[PDB]
């Protein structure tokens, strides 16, 4: 038994009658003194180490030749000026065994903290000196985290791709299909999470060219999706993670959700691949007043309108296509599908549940089109267009499919430095970087929608801890304060940096002359509300920081009207799975799961309190699973009104709680303007 | 959670003795030494000995006692196997290796000998001692049957390895080591049947039963340590055979979700080679907030 | 004389459900009658509850006292088919052809319905009542077992046959084939351990033995009668259901060795019609010609 | 009960100890006059039928406007003049179920046997009247029937293609595998049967870009293309049949026979996916000095040496790779390989064996390539060059797939008619057209291939049939004799009709120059030795047909080296599943299964002599089963001298025969010259 692994071990012997916690520094001590700096390769001086590392296959010389090697060493320089310490033993252990660089035979180590900060900040900061700088600063001071991709893959040679999300539409076509399954595999290859709208495709049993009853349905796209991410499984190193995802009103919704069953025949289950439904309003109108509802073929649809289902109103859409004898459907139970779509999340934690017009009315860019499905992490909600491959010899018709690239600010460490205008500001340049340096060349359309959307995704993290550890609880009306400036105040300067962006670059989005920025209407509540904090506490937190007001608001929306927007999409609250631990944060804007977290590595149990844990501040750090999942709605639903995009919302289950609970947390989510609903985890 | 992905393992792993003709193994067979072909001989009958035990005795014994139709179904097909296929299996080895007056005295010989008899003994006496309605003591058979299928054949089951290994006897190594994959589902199985009954228990009482584990394991190791010598001794082996024994001793406890007992050894490396919450319905206001 | 060759044919009757492939009697299914869909979910269910006994208690209870390590192989084999296979294949039948919602309800039905509850309770009354080393307690299981094997299937059988040769539910009914086949030769084998230890009295000894066969049969007999007037009245086949169980209770007395006790009478005779390679090594001269 | 199927039923009802053959006569009389005429749509005049066909999209308008409705007349009284009667209800039955037209809910019959045989052979004439009516004449006649596509879709307009036998080449890229995967849905699709070649890709524990034990071997594409074909399975009337080759020096041989085990896991067994195994003389030499042999990995190979494995000839370069401490190689004892082999396909038939060297040391066109696998009927043997498929935005260098059309001779009705010249030319002259009109626009190298090859496949039937009712045993020397003569006067006559089709069109195959035929080396066995027959018997039997002697074959020699010739390849000897009724002849050249066939469609049982079955050929109606395998390798291997592709050849296998009884037959096959092994078929 290691000597750090029995100190961290020590925290649960309960001295005093407290926890020990004290010793998870003398845990992350004792390893770093016994075996971080055992298995440090060490060099003469830093020229040495970046000679061996470029020239034996490990960083890029592209990047690093855009500085002197003066400019590299301030840049090095700068990151351990700040003689960086991990808090906690697991926060050091999950960055050496995670994204810390090794060598081939994965035996020593190459890259400290500040080594892999300094190669990330310079790969950012793509030649400038002080640009590299201030990047190092905002990541050593741990303000602002780049996602695992981009954080563990930047300035490296042998290294995948800096994205890890994308969405794929998928046509009602052999040929699309096929080229489907060819992308997710080509995507999942260079090890990223990829989810397929599978509402185009029609459904089981309808015709194909006149032969009637020969389609399997989304089912059987679905079994070859699964076989192609299991093949697809990044080189044998990590599962190939895919996402399915089918409307509601799909005639296969049924057969959807049956591939999740417990007792899911092994021609119908699916094992790699999760699944999504998409709800519209009319759904839940449907179920509310209980009204026998109707699931549709999509080809019958496409063939009387010339448009697919996915792509029209269905509040609008609804009572003509069950009017319309030329449109084939059967007749369902709105409250029977609700109760089954509980019964699975209680049983699996699927499927994700995406409400389709929570997310389109306050959808920037409606005019390219509506939000049809999310992605793998159900955050994603971006405007889609599906692409139509054709014949081997005819040319394709290429569409947008969605990639956006991930970063998260630390609220604890953002709030502590009251630094949210210059980490939104300089996270959003480095996103940016990211999506521009980002070229995939076997996906066509997620490449034309990255080079025409530019969308990003700037999460935040630790929002549990930093309320915590400020004394403020989770469910409390001051957290949701907090939450709404905080999050109000990102939205302005990612507005603002984006604008500023697009002034500088002479260029915005494509078709951003159509979008609710464009025309002013994103801006109306931020100038018509004021989103200043209620409570004298939470209004003290923001001490020495300018909230955004309504006249700044104002000012904004001139700007952006003058000069455009250059991110379709800027804000979405991602997971942040394995890179918190690295941040010293909770994950993403959700509740802790745990107090102190009790995981197994190798042969040796590890404990893991939650970041600022103490007895002061223990029964702020309440248990998600201990908690009203109404609040934490209401928390979201918050946070939400702020975010462009989606946030990766993961529903916090008690083992008591039934099948009418679930469902009540999902209409009271769908009520309160929820976009997406992650994960039902049930303890 | 485990009993339907075990049922298809199992019937999926189905096989019957005619399917591997033994007649070849003569071939090698004839060039092994007096003390090689002794030892096999007795290793054999000791195998063959302890799992008759477990087809007449501790299989159905188990099935007999143990709640649930789908288990009592998963426990019927082992005990199958071990009385209709593994048997079976034994025999056709025997008769096709030595004569009839050589497997009776083979017999004899392991039927008095000391150390087979003292495992075979102590397991039994365990099965004897269930009780109905007593989840305790069938926990405790449980454990000896744990013991039996992922411990006690092993230092047995490493001599057709070493000879399967080396390119000896594969007919007869290619039958052992389908009925040494049995045993090992087996004691899988019957581990988290015994796990099942452990974790319905109090504090005190679970610390009761892992001591009674332990003991009972101390016990059928040091008889193991000295059943290896007789037997091993003269074709020097004995080091190597009890590394695999106290190798195999982890797996067992392991299965019955104990931690391991003895420190990570290596294995010789011809062995080696041949090695739902509850549904309620919406009753509406719950649309409406 | 015999158990060998009954080894031989069990292990060569092996099957799996999973065998045949279902979806193609969902036409068929879908186009019963509500009745003759009722029918036919409860019989199977019947014929489940007959098997779970049979493979849990009867089959294991009866290898338990009868001497022999082949005989025991062999009713071991058995019992593992009844609840391993045969009552496992009206599930799978089950889960294609039906909704879990009447799934769920016809398992309610078995528990409730008191001629299957009857039914049980003498028959598994009678196995729990062998004494070991009591030959007469034994017999008299083993007469109740033939009873179940060759008799109280039967008017369960009818109905999957019935279909079958018409040309409808064909794979269900190649399932019930199978499953029949099975129980013919358990029925046969079973009856001639019985007569064994019939055959052991004195004369009047066995006259009680008969007394008791046939007190039992007719017991159980009246017993079937309301059952199946319960089951077929709503399908019209109640007497023609009554003559098949009358030809099939004489087999069972048959295969007891005793005389047939109903007059013969003609059959539907839709019902009527309702009814590895060896490895050898390659040789050197093998490959010239 | 039918009258038809009662009265076919009399026939197994012994009258006076024998069959009553003359039933079934009176079956199919009893057939027709009681529901066929019945059911047949009858117009007033052709041309209100030809109206109504094309005007309801039955037919196509294309082909039939190249005639006038006077000679479209023309070719339907040619066709109805012969007054062809069914001899059997097995044909009539077979074709009115299968080939027959019918209205679109498939409850009346438009088409006879006489409307699809001048449908036929206006489609093969291509606007010439005398051409139609000759072809007219061919069917009718039943001297040469078109395979099954071609029969069944030539003319109709909502139709598959003429082609059903595919065979494609993938490159060991993830690009070529889905592009493989796409391809094989595509033809799948249009109902084909693909076959494709596993070997150039990579063994399982490869590495794929310097991360090493990435690879997940043949075995998951062989998962990825059972799905695909699963998935395309043509409303699961037809479903998805694909076949998978793998050379038996591969690393994943053991892999890739185990997916055929009964007692395979459901994550390696493939289940809609036939195997084929291509054995070099190398491994078959190996085996029988008991030697070790190696199987390789196909990545260490192709990066030491430049080219695939299976691109490399074995018998010089197997010590080379052994040697090579850069290549990486697996120990495997070739006997119990040969076992396993010879274990498996007792128990499932399975794979396919093709000896690549007899296959080659044969094979005209080894400039080109050599014949590196078989189809999913194992009896096409062409070569085949892979193609690069690249990046989306990049060029594909497109290589060539093997496919060719289909047409059997009925050897029974050629011999009476004395027209084996005239049925082989203008059979030569129906399937170039057939490979003229065929153009896969989904599939880039199977198109590619079918314009630079121009291969055809003219097969033969009846060949037991004809012997039979001829007086001669199957295993007799006089029936080798006899198949020797008429298949080097077939391969005479297609060699003849393909250098005039090259001097009539001025150009040759592509790569003939290469070619055996140019190099006068294929000629070398028929202007050296003469094939005339050497038994008496034999001879009269080919009495008013003239065969060609040693001069005749040294004029053809000339004629084809100042000429060229049209086709890479000519002659293939397909199974002939169902057509074999519809013509009431045996299937293919191999011996009959049973004398009387008894099978079951839906609720009726029927009853199928062999055609021309009676006391006085009863005995030489010899079972399959039945006759030595050796003396059936024997004829095949007559006739495969004569044949440049392969023959499907289906072992026989009693059950008593162990495994080393059918090894024995694969190595005196391999002896023999047998190039394919299609079933080892146990009764
Ligand atoms: C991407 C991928 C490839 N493979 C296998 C299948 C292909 O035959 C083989 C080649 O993959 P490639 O697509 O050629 O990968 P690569 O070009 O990046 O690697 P290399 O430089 O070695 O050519 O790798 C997998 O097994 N799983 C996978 O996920
Ligand atoms: N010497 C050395 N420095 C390293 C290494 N990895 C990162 N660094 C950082 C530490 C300093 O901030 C910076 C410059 O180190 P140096 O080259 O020793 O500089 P100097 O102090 O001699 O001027 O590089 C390393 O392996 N060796
Ligand atoms: N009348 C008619 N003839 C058909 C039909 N299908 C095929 N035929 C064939 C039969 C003859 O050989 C040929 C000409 O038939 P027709 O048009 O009736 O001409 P004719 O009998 O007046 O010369 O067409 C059909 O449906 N009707
Ligand atoms: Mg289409
Ligand atoms: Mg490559
Ligand atoms: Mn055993
Ligand atoms: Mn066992
Ligand atoms: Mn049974
Ligand atoms: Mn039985």
């Amino acid at each position: 038994v290691p000597k750090w692994i029995q100190l961290n071990n020590e925290i649960m012997i309960q001295k005093d009658g407290k926890f020990q916690f004290d010793k998870d520094k003398e845990a992350v001590h004792s390893y770093f003194v016994d075996y971080i700096n055992q298995n440090t390769v060490f060099f003469h001086n830093l020229k040495e180490k970046l000679d061996y590392l470029v020239e034996n296959q490990y960083y890029e010389e592209e990047f690093l030749s855009l500085y002197s090697f003066e400019d590299i060493k301030e840049v090095f320089k700068t990151a351990y000026a700040k003689k960086f310490r991990f808090p906690s033993f697991m926060s050091a252990f999950k960055f050496y065994n995670d994204y810390a660089l090794k060598t081939n035979d994965k035996k020593k180590i190459l890259e400290r903290y500040e080594d892999r900060i300094s190669i990330v900040a310079l790969f950012f900061a793509n030649g400038d000196t002080e640009k590299a700088k201030e990047y190092v600063n905002l990541m050593i001071n741990q303000e602002y985290q780049p996602s695992t991709p981009t954080f563990l893959n930047a300035g490296r040679k042998r290294r995948g791709e800096l994205v890890s999300c994308f969405l794929l539409e998928v046509n009602d076509s052999l040929n699309d299909i096929s080229r489907a399954i060819d992308i997710s595999m080509q995507l999942s290859k260079l090890g990223g999470g990829v989810s397929l709208n599978l509402s185009k495709l029609r459904a089981k049993g309808e015709a194909i060219k006149d032969v009637e009853n020969a389609t399997k349905g989304v089912v059987g796209v679905m079994k070859l999706l699964d076989n192609a991410f299991r093949y697809a499984d990044q080189m044998g190193q990590r599962q190939g993670s895919g996402a399915a995802y089918l409307n509601i009103f799909h005639r296969d919704i049924n057969d959807f959700l049956d591939t999740k069953k417990i007792s899911a025949d092994e021609d119908v289950r699916v094992k790699t691949l999760s699944i999504g439904v998409v709800i519209p309003d009319k759904f839940v109108e449907l179920a509310r007043e209980d009204k026998a509802a109707y699931v549709f073929y999509p080809h019958t649809i496409y063939k009387e309108y010339g448009q697919h289902m996915d792509e029209m109103d269905m509040n609008e859409m609804y009572d003509k296509f069950v009017d319309n004898p030329r449109v084939k459907k059967e007749k369902i139970n709105p409250r029977k599908l609700l109760e089954k779509l509980a019964m699975l999340r209680s049983e699996s934690g699927y499927p994700y549940i995406m409400f389709q017009d929570n997310v389109n009315k306050v959808h920037a860019n409606n005019h390219i089109s509506k939000v049809k499905f999310s992605n793998l992490c159900s955050e994603v909600l971006q405007a889609s267009q599906v692409s139509s491959y054709t014949d081997y010899d005819e040319e394709d018709e290429i569409g947008l499919d969605i990639s956006c690239n991930l970063g998260s600010l630390n609220i604890l460490n953002v709030m502590e430095h009251k630094s949210i205008e210059k980490t939104v500001k300089l996270a959003t340049d480095s996103l940016t970087h990211v999506s521009e340096t980002t070229d995939i060349r076997n996906a066509p359309a997620v490449r034309r929608a990255n080079k025409a959307m530019k969308s990003i995704g700037l999460g935040a993290m630790n929002l549990h801890g930093y309320l915590a550890q400020n004394g403020i609880a989770y469910e409390s009306p001051e957290a949701r304060d907090f939450a709404n400036t905080f999050f109000m105040m990102v939205n302005f300067y990612s507005i603002q940096r984006s604008a500023e962006i697009a002034k500088e670059k002479g260029e915005t989005f494509d078709q951003y002359e159509g979008s609710t920025y464009a025309t002013g209407e994103y801006f109306d509540k931020y100038v018509s509300t004021d989103f200043s904090p209620k409570y004298e506490k939470i209004a003290n937190l923001f001490e020495g920081m300018h909230i955004p007001t309504t006249e700044d608001w104002k000012k904004l929306k001139a700007f952006v009207a003058e000069h455009g927007m250059y991110h379709s999409y800027r804000l979405c609250i991602a997971p942040t799975g394995s890179i918190s631990y690295v941040q010293s944060s909770t994950a993403s804007v959700m509740p802790i799961m745990e107090r102190i977290e009790e995981r197994t590595y190798g042969n040796s149990k590890t404990y893991y309190p939650m970041p600022g844990l103490a007895s002061n501040n223990w029964f702020f750090y309440k248990e998600a699973y201990d908690m009203d999942m109404f609040k934490v709605v209401d928390m979201i639903a918050t946070i939400q009104q702020h975010i462009d995009q989606g946030i990766s919302f993961t529903l916090f289950l008690k083992d008591t709680m039934t099948t009418r609970d679930l469902n009540r947390i999902d209409l009271y989510a769908h009520h309160r303007g929820i976009k997406t609903i992650y994960y039902a985890r049930t303890k | 959670d485990f009993t339907q992905m075990f049922y298809n393992q199992n019937v999926k792993q189905f096989w019957l003795p005619e399917e591997i003709a033994l007649n070849g193994d003569l071939l090698t067979w004839k060039y092994l030494g007096k003390n090689e072909q002794d030892t096999y001989m007795k290793v054999l009958a000791g195998l063959t000995l302890l799992d008759t035990e477990q087809g007449n005795t501790g299989m159905p014994i188990v099935a007999e006692h143990v709640d649930g139709h789908q288990r009592k179904a998963v426990l019927n097909f082992m005990a199958m196997m071990e009385n209709a296929v593994h048997a079976k299996s034994y025999s056709n080895i025997f008769m096709t290796l030595a004569p009839t007056e050589t497997i009776n005295e083979v017999f004899e010989w392991v039927k008095q000998n000391k150390y087979l008899q003292k495992k075979a003994q102590m397991i039994v006496g365990l099965y004897k001692a269930i009780q109905k309605d007593d989840e305790i003591s069938l926990f405790k058979a449980m454990v000896a049957s744990v013991y039996l299928e992922s411990f006690l054949f092993y230092s047995g089951f490493y001599y057709p390895l070493y000879f399967y290994g080396q390119g000896k006897l594969m007919q007869s190594g290619e039958i052992i080591n389908l009925i040494l994959r049995d045993e090992a589902i087996h004691g899988v199985y019957v581990g988290l049947l015994a796990q099942e009954i452990y974790n319905k228990q109090t504090e005190e009482k679970k610390a009761e039963l892992r001591e009674f584990a332990i003991d009972l394991l101390n016990q059928l190791y040091e008889n193991e340590l000295e059943y290896t010598e007789d037997l091993y001794d003269q074709v020097g082996l004995s080091h190597d055979v009890k590394k695999f024994i106290r190798y195999n001793a982890n797996k067992a406890l392991m299965n019955l979700g104990f931690d391991p007992y003895f420190e990570e050894e290596d294995i010789n490396p011809i062995v080696l080679n041949g090695l739902k919450a509850t549904v309620e319905p919406l009753k509406d206001d719950d649309f409406y907030f």
